């Protein structure tokens, strides 16, 4: 019942640049403050305790400050190895965790790529149908996916997937699967989706004819 | 040379109890308290109690209150954790912490164990279902994928041309659906060009179920 | 004029070689004969800090009392790591006697004077001496035996680097009496404590402890589990290991109420296998001595945890303690640090 604040929950930078990482506790912890990593496929890993003390191992580009109810996580030059999920936390009271801030990797705008797949024969004689649309390779993560059947907006219908950011070319992409019975797909001709997103002037549409 | 090597995870049915075990070695068990963590999917990491190995004392969280048990067996350097009462939200990856300690105060973390994963549903084994998501024409590369459908528990691997091809290549993150199986679909780019010269074929491998797929996709 | 600084101590002792008794025959064979006429020098004008808590005494202490029960004991069997190791088990003399700990040439012992002194911090009253008071090297939980009582008022002893702590060492300034037998089913025993004499400190300790704790309701509860050397009230009497329940001793209804007052009769069991308090395992003993077993004890402290994974709004949950045995010698050694001249 002591709260910890990470904002913002994203933070974007360039490799070789600078973070700093925010925690704010709801109330006085002293000095009694951890940060840790968590990289995918692996454990949690100590960095600082005792809000300024690096962990054995631990790189002198990262740095812990703070007093009270304010601290930071501040690296110098942000590594490879650097883009990961970092927690604070508290053990001054029994012992909580931030909600967590993700660290990514900056890169130019990239538009995505969308196609969209009709569902197959196949799963139409099981009686159901996944209509999918696919937006490939695109950079910032944020994008929205509206579906849209005979011009009716779809809701609560579909299921949202997304990659982590490629190791490669630092890009995301993301599946958007709206699920119908047969019976209701076969009752409109249009299905559509329709896609936002920043490197895009005007909201891109790819649609078929049932 | 710390190490806290973990076992017991898996499907767990509702209603049920799991005890899950954390083995220590490289250090003195009876010196650090040992922290069990839990982080929910889309949720935070959250503490659900310790115990101090030397003579078995423990504290637990109270939002875990009747329903945990913490507990050790000295003689094999082994901890265990029980939880009863087992709900949908138990769906946790569930870490055994070592705890930093001086001679009055309890502090900070310094080793985590990998983690065990446990999944609490009612859910019967089943392998999937797989659907082609078919190439048609769009800016001289086409995509094409194969939708993998109605699996449970987790998880499955997809490759493509039995890993021959891996150039982009995008396997998504299963999603839980309402019937409480699982979904994910896997997607390829490839060159316009290559959709009549080139074959492609899924192979998809679900082993809780022994079950395997070899699905090729074509073009209409 | 000095410094801090850790450095080997000698020990000193009134043992007598004629006794058998094994803390005699350790000391005999361990520490010096004591200084008749101690001498103590007060520090006029002297700021000194403290901190029971880093105190390398109780090290040195600790390597003391686990060499005398190595040297003393003899178990029928013992099952320490991977093995089983047996020997001979005859019945042994056993009664702690005091152990001074003194400095070797070059240092000198520092101690606090000041009456209300928590452990740490600053002390107003400071002298120097060659050696600590005598110590009973008594091992327990739960309750402290045959120790010393804080002057004043009743003290809270706990490192305050966090809120979450290990022990609680409580320092009472009156002594309350534990009559422990085994009467002359070979296992079964009983303590019998004085109740309204009981409730009367444990109340002030309450009182002391919504003091410490920004005046919260403070509420006992049973040990969490975990070893029954922990969960009950475990000490040693003439060399038999006793096994006590204090659920009727931490009786929230008693702080009036009917069935307080008069004589509390704990139940026990003497135990043949126990987990050894130097964490090395366990040993196995033979079964008791016939005739009447009997401990008479001081209660001088209590050890303690305070529940931390709760909401605490306006309550805090306290339950008996124990089973590190430096925090024993710390109840005893806090008064004191070594420094170097
Ligand atoms: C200590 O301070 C007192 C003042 O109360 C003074 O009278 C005395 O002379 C001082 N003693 C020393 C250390 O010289
Ligand atoms: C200091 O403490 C001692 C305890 O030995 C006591 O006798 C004396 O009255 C106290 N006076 C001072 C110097 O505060
Ligand atoms: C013991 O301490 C309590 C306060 O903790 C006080 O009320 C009581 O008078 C003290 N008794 C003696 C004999 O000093
Ligand atoms: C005890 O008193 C000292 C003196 O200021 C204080 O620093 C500490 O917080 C108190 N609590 C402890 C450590 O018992
Ligand atoms: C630590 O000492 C401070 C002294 O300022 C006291 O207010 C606090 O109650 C102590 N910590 C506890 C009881 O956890
Ligand atoms: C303690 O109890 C025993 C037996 O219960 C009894 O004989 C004795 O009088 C009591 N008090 C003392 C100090 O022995
Ligand atoms: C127990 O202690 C009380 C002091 O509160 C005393 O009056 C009584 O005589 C003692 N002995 C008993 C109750 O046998
Ligand atoms: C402690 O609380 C009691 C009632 O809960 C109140 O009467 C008393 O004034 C409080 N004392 C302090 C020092 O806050
Ligand atoms: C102590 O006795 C009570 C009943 O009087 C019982 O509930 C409790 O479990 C006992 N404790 C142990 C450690 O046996
Ligand atoms: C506490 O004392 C009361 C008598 O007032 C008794 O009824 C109750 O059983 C006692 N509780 C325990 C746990 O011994
Ligand atoms: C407490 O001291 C008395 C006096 O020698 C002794 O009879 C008793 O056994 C001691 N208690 C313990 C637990 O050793
Ligand atoms: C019990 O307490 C009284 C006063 O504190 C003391 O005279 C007696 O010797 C103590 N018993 C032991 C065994 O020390």
């Amino acid at each position: 019942e002591i709260v910890l604040t990470q904002s913002p929950a994203t933070l974007s930078v360039s490799p070789g640049e600078r973070v700093t990482l925010s925690c704010r506790a709801s109330q006085s912890v002293r000095n009694n403050l951890a940060w840790y990593r968590q990289k995918r496929g692996q454990a949690p890993r100590l960095l600082i305790y005792g809000a300024s003390t690096r962990a054995t191992g631990i790189p002198a580009r990262f740095s812990g400050s703070g007093s009270g109810t304010e601290f930071t996580l501040t690296i110098s030059s942000m590594q490879s190895e650097d883009f990961a999920v970092y927690y604070c936390q508290q053990y001054n009271n029994w012992w909580t965790f931030g909600q967590g801030t993700k660290v990514e990797i900056k890169r130019t705008v990239a538009a995505p790529s969308v196609f969209i797949f009709p569902p197959s024969d196949e799963q139409l004689k099981s009686g159901t149908a996944s209509v999918v649309c696919l937006l490939n390779n695109f950079y910032p993560r944020e994008a929205k996916v509206q579906w849209k059947v005979d011009n009716a907006l779809q809701s609560g219908n579909s299921q949202e997937s997304v990659t982590e950011q490629d190791s490669k070319d630092s890009t995301y992409s993301l599946s958007s699967t709206l699920t119908l019975s047969k019976a209701d797909y076969e009752k409109h001709k249009v299905y559509a989706c329709e896609v936002t997103h920043q490197g895009l002037s005007s909201p891109v549409t790819k649609s078929f004819n049932r | 040379q710390v190490r806290l090597l973990q076992y017991g995870g898996g499907v767990k049915r509702p209603g049920a109890s799991m005890t899950i075990s954390c083995v220590a070695s490289g250090y003195n068990f009876n010196d650090y308290y040992i922290h069990w963590v839990r982080q929910a999917p889309g949720q935070g990491l959250e503490l659900m109690g310790w115990i101090d190995p030397s003579g078995g004392r423990t504290d637990y969280a109270g939002a875990f209150g009747d329903r945990v048990s913490m507990y050790r067996d000295k003689s094999m350097n082994t901890l265990y954790m029980d939880l009863r009462s087992l709900r949908s939200g138990d769906t946790a990856m569930y870490y055994c912490v070592r705890n930093v300690g001086t001679a009055g105060s309890l502090l900070h973390y310094d080793h985590w164990g990998l983690g065990v994963m446990v999944t609490v549903s009612s859910t019967k084994t089943k392998g999937p279902s797989v659907f082609p998501l078919a190439p048609s024409s769009s800016g001289g590369t086409a995509a094409l994928g194969c939708l993998v459908k109605d699996y449970f528990p987790e998880p499955v691997t997809v490759s493509w041309n039995s890993g021959a091809l891996t150039s982009g290549v995008h396997t998504f993150p299963a999603v839980l659906q309402s019937s409480g199986l699982y979904s994910l679909s896997s997607v390829v780019t490839v060159p316009s060009s290559s959709l009549g010269t080139q074959t492609y074929i899924c192979n998809v491998n679900h082993k809780p179920s022994n079950t395997k797929v070899d699905k090729r996709v074509e073009p209409k | 004029v000095w410094k801090d600084a850790d450095t080997t101590l000698f020990c000193a002792s009134d043992a007598k070689a004629h006794e058998t008794e094994v803390h005699n025959v350790w000391a005999t064979h361990a520490c010096v004969p004591t200084d008749p006429n101690p001498q103590e020098i007060h520090l006029e004008n002297v700021t000194e800090n403290f901190n029971m808590w880093k105190n390398n005494m109780v090290e040195q202490m600790q390597e003391d009392v686990i060499s005398l029960w190595d040297q003393s004991l003899q178990p029928c069997v013992k099952l320490t790591g991977g093995s089983v190791i047996k020997q001979a088990c005859p019945k042994i003399s056993f009664d702690p006697i005091p152990i001074h700990y003194c400095t070797p040439a070059g240092y000198v012992i520092l101690k606090c004077n000041d009456k209300n002194f928590n452990g740490t911090g600053p002390c107003k009253n400071v002298s120097s001496v060659q050696c600590t008071h005598g110590i009973k090297p008594v091992v327990s939980t739960q309750l402290l035996l045959n120790g010393s009582l804080a002057e004043e008022e009743i003290i809270i002893r706990s490192e305050n680097l966090t809120n979450n702590a290990k022990t609680i060492i409580v320092h009472l300034n009156k002594s309350v009496e534990i009559n422990c037998t085994r009467p002359s089913d070979i296992r079964k025993a009983y303590c019998e404590i004085n109740g309204t004499k009981w409730n009367k400190v444990l109340k002030q300790v309450t009182e002391k402890l919504k003091e410490h704790f920004n005046n919260k309701t403070i509420i006992f509860q049973p040990p969490s589990g975990g070893d029954l050397e922990i969960t009950m009230h475990h000490f040693n009497c003439r060399g038999e290991f006793f096994y006590c329940n204090t659920t009727q001793l931490f009786n929230n209804t008693c702080i009036t109420m009917k069935g307080c007052n008069g004589t509390i009769t704990l139940p026990c069991k003497i135990k043949q296998i126990i987990n050894m308090w130097q964490g090395t395992g366990q040993a196995m003993y033979a079964p008791p001595i016939d005739g009447k077993i009997n401990c008479v004890s001081n209660i001088t402290g209590i050890l303690l945890t305070r529940d931390g994974g709760a909401n605490n709004t306006s309550n805090e949950t306290f339950r008996p303690g124990g089973g590190n045995i430096k925090d024993n010698w710390r109840s005893e050694l806090y008064k004191y640090k070594v420094v170097q001249i």
